């Protein structure tokens, strides 16, 4: 596995395929606590280390509904180097896999700006290893809608908005 | 059922 993180990890972009999608939705059902974990990757290069975790089968609030998406900070080498709590926004999306020239894709995409007082956005180091995000990303019913599910495989995206710092033209 | 759930947004 450390060859599926050093293909993700670099610029703060994870995309995740996970496959057997039917298989694995139904053992979420067998198993409520079954979660899907994505390679850890890294927001740039001596950046944070952050990992995607899914719930096929939903978690909380979306626990039997939807398809539950978190990020988590783990514990990176060059901790000690940047700036804690982490802080830069986070996209998450779902990707309609359509032919984008044959049809503008429909892509489900949420933002948020991280929680600062959540124990897991502070360095590790401090006293919880949970995670963020949407318990209610789609619904067991939208998930079928498009081709958010193709060929028994989905495609998580994780995006480090870190937006580009230039000079004045 | 139950769960130890993460933190979330709406």
């Amino acid at each position: 596995r450390e060859l599926e993180e050093l293909s993700v990890g670099s610029d703060g972009v994870l995309i995740w395929k996970i496959g057997s999608y039917g298989r694995r939705l139904q053992e979420a059902k067998a198993k409520p606590n079954l979660e899907c974990f994505s390679p850890a990757f890294y927001t740039h290069k001596y950046g944070y280390k952050l990992q995607v975790s899914a719930f096929l089968n939903g978690n909380g609030s979306g626990e039997g509904t939807h398809l539950s998406l978190y990020i988590r900070v783990l514990p990176g080498a060059f901790d000690n180097l940047l700036e804690w709590p982490f802080a830069r926004r986070v996209t998450f999306s779902l990707l309609d896999q359509s032919d984008p020239g044959l049809a503008k894709p429909q892509h489900v995409t949420e933002t948020f700006h991280p929680d600062p007082n959540w124990k897991n956005f502070q360095k590790p180091g401090t006293w919880s290893s949970l995670g963020f995000g949407y318990p209610k990303f789609i619904s067991h019913q939208d998930i079928r809608k498009r081709n958010y599910v193709r060929d028994d495989a989905v495609f998580i995206r994780a995006a480090v908005e870190l937006p580009r710092l230039e000079g004045l033209v | 059922l139950r769960v130890a759930p993460q933190s979330s947004e709406f």
